[PDB]
């Protein structure tokens, strides 16, 4: 039994969904090293059956500025899929990036 | 050009609880020189009260973004203009106390 907290990590993304930053915490939970994530689109990581829904969550996010993804599977570094739920927030300056708070369900 | 910016997390008092290592290029401190201290300690005295009231408000705003501009004292002891954009996060599976997620960018005042 890990905590809710010990299963939550942040990521930051450019507007095209590529990772620009990730907490080291993701390693423990999913196997990725943040440095191997940077420059890759988050889309690369979704299970195909959650894909169209994440495309929609992304649309609600760009237009409304904040979204709650609802349940999705992310391919894990060493095979299989982890369940997540993400809160996204767009940070606008004077759109500049997306901040994601990611919670691992499974 | 790429803006300089780092992510931090804070309790509702302002105390740094997590600092992203991009802080070194942005304000010059190591993360461990920031962890455990209140962000108001690095703030210019004309800006401290605005920043304290920003932290107080962000929790009333339902997870929406609150933004503030203030002068932050770099490891050179120079005053840098920071735009801090913040929002609360609270895992809706719990009734744990919300904490504050920040992005912090050196911007121009002009
Ligand atoms: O489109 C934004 C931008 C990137 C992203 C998102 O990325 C992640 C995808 C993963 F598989 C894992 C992760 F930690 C973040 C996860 C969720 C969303 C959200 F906001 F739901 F749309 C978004």
């Amino acid at each position: 039994f890990k905590g809710l907290d010990s299963k939550t990590f942040l990521s930051e993304h450019s507007m095209d969904m590529k990772f620009t930053y990730c907490d080291d915490r993701i390693t423990e939970l999913i196997g990725y090293h943040p440095e191997e994530l940077l420059g890759r689109s988050a889309y690369e990581f979704y299970h195909a059956l959650d894909s169209e829904n994440m495309t929609k969550s992304h649309q609600n996010l760009c237009t409304k500025g904040q979204v709650v993804s609802g349940q999705y599977r992310m391919l894990a570094k060493h095979g299989g899929y982890v369940w997540l739920e993400t809160q996204g927030t767009v940070i606008y300056n004077p759109p500049q990036c997306i901040m994601c708070v990611n919670y691992v369900l499974s | 050009c790429q803006p300089t910016r780092f992510i931090s997390r804070h309790n509702i008092e302002g105390i740094f609880t997590f600092v992203d290592h991009r802080c070194v290029a942005t304000v010059g401190y190591q993360p461990q020189e920031l962890l455990g201290k209140n962000i108001v300690e690095f703030c210019h005295p004309e800006d401290q009260q605005l920043l304290r009231d920003s932290f107080q408000q962000v929790v009333k705003l339902k997870g929406q973004v609150l933004s503030v501009m203030f002068r932050f004292r770099s490891k050179n002891q120079e005053w840098l203009w920071m735009r801090t954009s913040s929002f609360t996060f609270q895992n809706p599976y719990s009734d744990e106390i919300e904490y504050i997620i920040c992005t912090n960018t050196n911007v121009k005042n002009s």
